[PDB]
């Protein structure tokens, strides 16, 4: 007559700028969106911090500027824009100062274990980036549908 | 258990006298049941498929 | 407004002719059609089966 078929399929590992695993992790709030949009996997800067309030206003990353953290992913802070996961101006951003994240990329080679994370003018994680970071690789390296991943530890600065 | 791709094979007729090699299979092999799976289609990670007996 | 034969994501199958100038090839139909009704199964992974040709 016929012979029955089953099939099988496996979930993708991670999503960009989520929480990678459950290790020592802090995430730091009263954090203002200084101007402009930040992406959920990208780094953010410190324009100022307050000096008796507390707020610390943040932006996303441009040239010759340190990077602080990374933007982590909530289905209620964030607001969808551009079929994406974004942080408007105004509100509260919730950015992690040490951890472990999956990062937006745009190299095409795996990186090694234990080596310095180089970013863009952009703050995506880039092999030749200019912009130079304590932060070190993980490990992690995958590829949800077209968008590339890479796997990071982030230190406190 | 065979591949879900050769399932087209069985599939084709007897030389001349109608029906499929599955059912002249089965009627000279009872007892015996054929099922698919999509796990022997890439026993080696780089295309070889496979039938487990 | 988009017609069926011009939507973006859909699969499409290009064919040897069925009817090549005045000959007719009865047997590439049959190898077509079974490709196209295994194509739709393999890609929904078992939920979609096709039903109407």
């Amino acid at each position: 007559a016929q012979i029955n078929a089953s099939y099988q399929r496996d979930m993708a590992i991670a999503l960009p700028g989520m929480v990678a695993d459950t290790s020592k992790y802090n995430i730091d709030g009263a954090c203002v969106v200084n101007e402009g949009d930040v992406l959920v996997g990208a780094a953010v800067q410190v324009v100022q911090a307050q000096a008796v309030d507390g707020h610390k206003l943040v932006k996303a990353l441009t040239t010759g500027t340190t990077p602080y953290g990374v933007a982590i992913r909530s289905h209620w802070q964030t607001v969808n824009a551009q079929n994406q996961m974004i942080y408007e101006d105004g509100g509260a951003i919730n950015v992690m100062t040490s951890g472990r994240v999956w990062m937006l990329s745009k190299s095409t080679e795996a990186p090694t274990f234990g080596s310095a994370v180089k970013l863009d003018v952009d703050g995506q994680e880039k092999s030749d980036g200019t912009i130079e970071t304590t932060w070190t690789y993980a490990g992690g390296w995958t590829k949800y549908k077209d968008i590339q991943l890479v796997e990071v530890q982030l230190h406190q600065l | 258990l065979i591949p879900p791709s050769m399932r087209k094979v069985l599939a084709i007729r007897m030389p001349e006298t109608t029906m499929s090699y599955l059912d002249y299979f089965k009627s000279q092999n009872s007892g015996i049941e054929i099922d698919s799976i999509a796990e022997l289609e890439d026993i080696d990670g780089a295309g070889t498929k496979g039938v487990l007996v | 407004i988009v017609s069926v034969f011009n939507h973006p994501n859909i699969t499409k199958i290009t064919s040897g002719k069925w009817i090549d100038v005045s000959t007719m090839k009865p047997e590439t139909a049959e190898a077509e059609l079974t490709q196209a009704i295994e194509t739709i199964e393999t890609i929904t992974r078992g939920q979609h089966r096709a039903t109407n040709i």
